[PDB]
């Protein structure tokens, strides 16, 4: 019996992500997508996890993506700045502000050292 | 019966050996033919015992991916405690270095963050070469440029000593930043309340 | 002695005894509230010839603990020793508290000896078949092979041997519902014990003396 | 024999005998149990039968055991003060915490050949 052609905006593909990279998706607006780091790079995230690390890109403006990627450590941006939530292992949130066109670092590689989590990851 | 050549394979064993096999190696070396019979017996858990001090040692020494994995490592089967050592270690070595890096970058100047975001970017042998020397190397050029600047925006003592430092070495530069402008400034400080 | 674990109120006259911090352990039973009943042994340098186990105070500071079945909770009272008052003849001593527990009865005394063939029972706080050190105290279950000059000559029944630090722990005969001390555990062969092994399971236990408690409690 | 107890470690002839390690003196609240889903606080060594496993039974709880040329200990469910001794007869005092791993001279920070000495459970 076939599915209901209906948007729920639940990341297409997630399952086979979370075997395969080892990062985990949930919902967004549909504006980011999960690609190869391969001379396509736009939001690129490192951590010490799953696959060592992913890309994405921006295919309209606003955007925002809810995925999930523990001891994360790390993120590039480019011709766009970008608002990053992480959470500590106690649960509390903070937010991150990143300068377009540079690197910068979470708890781990940060001022904290915590091991925290990429929790939101906003286009604005 | 011994092969004709036993005493040559232990000897290869001395020299590359860990502490237990090299030690155990010279009693048989050493000793008569039934000293090498014991060494052989043993040497297969000799050479395990020696593997896993160097584990345990990592688990102590290393970052936190290493420390991880050499934990887990020293209770493994014996082959899997050498695939650890032999290239299973190295990933969460890389690892670590990466994210040391990635620091250094938050902290440093312009220096330090060109040269650290091309080592994150580049090879695990580039990010190797940036830790040991390479970061140095970035900051002494830091260094020189905060205090060219100091010599041509700073206050008469600040200007002044800021210029002796320039033309010494990276130690009488770094004694500066982190010391001398501070006295030239406290004279630049009292002349102006002195003259006021 | 190796058996059910018991922390029922029939055998709560029991004792647990320490000399000094780690150099003495041995088990025993009240006859009075500031009366304790144990072995003499336990206060010998020698164990085996408990001679110079003279009167007075004990040579290293002695505790015991009265009552806790369960030694993982606070039930129970704890008393200094202060006096001993050894047997004359055979292996068998009687300390004295500092202060009474009057809440806790003394187990009363046989007028005479078991005889062979008689079911006999006895309760303490030595090793177990796989324990160096219990939390609680356990029963057993043990027959009179003979009587000697002074004692009784008794053996496990279905195993059960006596152990270590059952030395002064008491031997019990009952009959409808009272509980008489026909002696006291002095020696054995550790059969079945955690730690070691034998076949047998026999044991000896100097002989319950109703006088000499009488005329030393009411000294 | 008297039933009377001296805090000797029971069995630990045979022990010795049969894992190569030996055990004096405790307040009787620590045994050598196997290691097989059972463990507890855990001793490696370079000797004997390489290593074994003690189960808390009550706390606190002490034994003085000896195993030469030691280089690490696994701990569980609770902290572990251990007492080891380098080769010139000297003495020092490691805290390993919970639910961890930690090292010995020999793959500790100085390399020393170390002898475990005491094994104290909180």
């Amino acid at each position: 019996e076939m599915p209901q052609a209906v948007e729920d905006f639940s990341y297409p593909g997630a399952a086979k992500i979370q075997a395969e990279t080892g990062a985990i998706l949930k919902r967004g607006n549909g504006h980011m997508l999960m690609t190869s780091c391969d001379g396509s790079e736009d939001i690129q995230v490192m951590s010490r996890t799953g696959q060592k690390d992913f890309c994405f890109n921006v295919m309209a403006k606003p955007a925002y993506l809810t995925l999930e990627v523990p001891q994360a450590y790390g993120i590039w941006t480019s011709a766009d700045p970008v608002k990053t939530t992480i959470k500590d292992t106690d649960g509390t949130a903070t937010v991150i502000n990143a300068p377009a066109n540079d690197f910068t670092g979470y708890g781990e590689a940060g001022s904290t050292g915590e091991p925290t989590t990429l929790i939101e990851l906003r286009v604005a | 019966p011994l092969p004709a050549n036993v005493r040559a394979d232990i000897v290869g064993y001395w020299e590359t050996g860990g502490a237990g096999l090299k030690a155990a190696a010279e009693q048989a070396l050493l000793g008569g033919d039934e000293a090498i019979r014991k060494f052989l017996a043993d040497a297969p858990s000799i050479q395990h015992d020696d593997n896993r001090i160097d584990a345990a040692r990592m688990a102590m020494t290393g970052g936190s991916g290493l420390r991880q994995a050499a934990k887990d490592a020293i209770r493994l089967s014996p082959a899997e405690l050498e695939k650890f050592l032999l290239y299973g270690y190295e990933e969460p070595l890389d690892d670590d270095h990466k994210v040391e890096i990635a620091r250094l970058i938050n902290l440093g100047g312009p220096g330090v963050r060109e040269a650290g975001k091309a080592a994150l970017q580049g090879t695990a042998e580039e990010r190797e070469l940036f830790l040991n020397s390479g970061q140095y190397t970035a900051q002494q050029d830091d260094n020189r440029v905060d205090v060219a600047r100091l010599a041509t925006t700073g206050g008469p003592n600040v200007q002044a000593a800021a210029k002796v430092a320039l033309r010494g070495t990276p130690e009488d530069m770094v004694e500066f930043l982190e010391v001398g402008q501070f006295t030239a400034r406290n004279r630049d400080q009292e002349h102006a309340t002195i003259a006021e | 002695t190796v058996g059910d674990p018991t922390t029922d109120a029939k055998l709560d006259f029991t004792a647990r005894l320490t000399i000094g911090t780690d150099y003495r352990s041995c088990s025993g039973a009240l006859v009075d509230t500031q009366w304790v009943l144990t072995a003499a042994s336990c206060f010998a340098d020698d164990p085996n010839q408990p001679d110079t186990v003279a009167a007075g105070k004990p040579a290293q500071l002695t505790r015991a603990t009265v009552g806790r079945a369960d030694s993982n909770i606070a039930n129970g009272y704890v008393r200094e020793v202060v006096e001993l008052v050894p047997h004359p003849e055979r292996d068998m001593v009687l300390a004295r508290l500092d202060k009474a527990i009057p809440d806790i009865a003394p187990v009363r005394l046989a007028s005479d000896a078991p005889t062979a063939g008689t079911p006999l029972t006895a309760v303490g706080f030595g090793r177990t078949k796989d324990e160096w050190v219990p939390i609680q105290r356990h029963q057993g279950a043990f027959t009179v092979t003979s009587v000697t000059a002074g004692a009784v000559n008794v053996t496990g029944q279905g195993g059960d041997a006596i152990c270590a630090g059952d030395t002064g722990g008491p031997l019990l005969q009952d009959k409808n519902g009272t509980l008489h001390l026909v002696g006291v555990n002095n020696r054995s062969m550790q059969g079945g014990c955690y730690g070691s092994e034998t076949t047998s399971t026999d044991a000896i236990a100097a002989m319950s003396d109703a006088d000499f408690v009488t005329q030393t409690v009411n000294r």
